[PDB]
């Protein structure tokens, strides 16, 4: 099917304390290969997917000093927003970016993005075209106006189009054996008193692989998305996740409620009845 | 400046069967900003052996991180997870429950 | 792999 790589940075500022925090992670997927804390002893991009050994020396080396260059424009960055929005120097502030590209099921390019936020808001975002920005407010314009004039949009274009989508073949490749793997589901359902004439449904999808899913009460056929519980798709951490959607429903009338499990690792979505 | 209060999940890697070792996990999530204190507690103490993924974020950009140690559990101890973060008056406990 | 640089805002 289509996949995708993304990167994820978060900069927080500790003004007086220390350096700001900085964390990244890289991903293919749902799959995390590759972090660097600036709070770890390595000060290295760090391996967290098996396959990513199969990089070389270079790699290692070259990664470490483009995540340190990222690093190093946040750190900036965070003392010129703070200024843009006339803030004191004082207070802790965050900055996160988020990257990546997509590509279908022959891996070639579909789509790419690069977006950039202040305090957990959207600050600035790159287009669907590449080619023009969305920018929140009146500080974002002054970065959208630089930007324009240095060109930024041709170097993530070029990026996105290009090397994102060769380096995520390249390490799909690699991990082919987990990585174009399909983990269905493991399900089943609970039936537990309630009240004195009700009884709770729980619909449990365990062990699956991508955390992609979708899980939808009916009764009788037809879908019952007012009298239920969904909880967010969870990490098992082993690679797997987890999920669970329940019903409250009227005793002895469980026979009409159905749940369906949608997951691309099944030939066909799931129906369970109790 | 914004705020969104942590979302909390208790559970194990694997179905829970007494005796035999698994992982018990406190995925936080939707909170903001990054700062936050979470520990795994056993019998209302907390525990050292606890470990934590990369920090990382949503579409929304609220931020989630995944707590979790090893363990096995038994009938008599009782688990549960310790939310502390700047949205909350009082640290939030949610003990484990093994059918959730 | 990373953009080998990010430009400031």
């Amino acid at each position: 099917g289509s996949h995708s790589m993304r990167y994820f940075f978060t900069s927080v500022s500790r003004p007086g304390r220390g350096e700001p925090r900085f964390i990244a992670v890289g991903y293919v997927d749902d799959t995390q290969f590759v972090r660097f804390d600036s709070d770890a002893a390595s000060q290295r991009m760090e391996p967290r997917a098996p396959w990513i050994e199969q990089e070389g020396p270079e790699y290692w080396d070259g990664e470490t000093r483009k995540v340190k260059a990222h690093s190093q424009t946040h750190r900036v960055d965070l003392g010129t927003l703070r200024g843009y929005y006339n803030q004191s120097e004082a207070g802790s502030h965050t900055v996160q970016r988020m990257y990546g590209c997509d590509v279908g099921s022959d891996w070639r390019f579909l789509r790419g993005y690069h977006q950039y936020a202040y305090d957990g808001k959207d600050y600035i975002a790159l287009k669907e075209d590449l080619r023009s920005w969305t920018a929140a407010d009146m500080a974002a314009q002054t970065t959208k106006h630089k930007w324009e004039a240095a060109h930024v949009a041709e170097q993530l274009r070029a990026y996105l189009e290009g090397t994102c989508v060769e380096w995520l073949r390249r390490y799909l490749e690699n991990g082919k054996e987990t990585l174009q793997r399909t983990d269905a589901p493991k399900t089943h359902m609970t039936h537990h008193a309630v009240s004195d004439h009700e009884a709770t449904l729980r619909c449990w999808a365990l062990s699956f692989y991508p955390a992609e899913i979708t899980l939808t009460w009916q009764r009788d056929g037809e879908d019952q998305t007012q009298d239920t519980e969904l909880v967010e798709t969870r990490p098992a951490g082993d690679g797997t996740f987890q999920k669970w959607a329940a019903v409250v429903v009227p005793s002895g009338q469980e026979q009409r409620y159905t749940c369906h499990v949608q997951h691309e690792g099944l030939p066909k979505p799931l129906t369970l009845r109790w | 400046m914004i705020q969104r209060t942590p979302k909390i999940q208790v559970y194990s890697r694997h179905p829970a069967e007494n005796g035999k070792s698994n992982f018990l996990n406190c995925y936080v999530s939707g909170f903001h900003p990054s700062d936050i204190e979470v520990d795994l507690l056993k019998n209302g103490e907390r525990i050292e052996k606890v470990e934590h993924s990369d920090l990382s974020f949503s579409k929304d950009w609220s931020f989630y991180l995944l707590y979790y140690t090893e363990f096995t559990p038994t009938e008599k101890d009782e688990y549960a997870c310790r939310v502390n973060h700047v949205t909350l008056s009082q640290p939030k406990i949610v003990k484990w429950d093994r059918d959730m | 792999s990373l953009l080998m640089w990010i430009t400031q805002c």
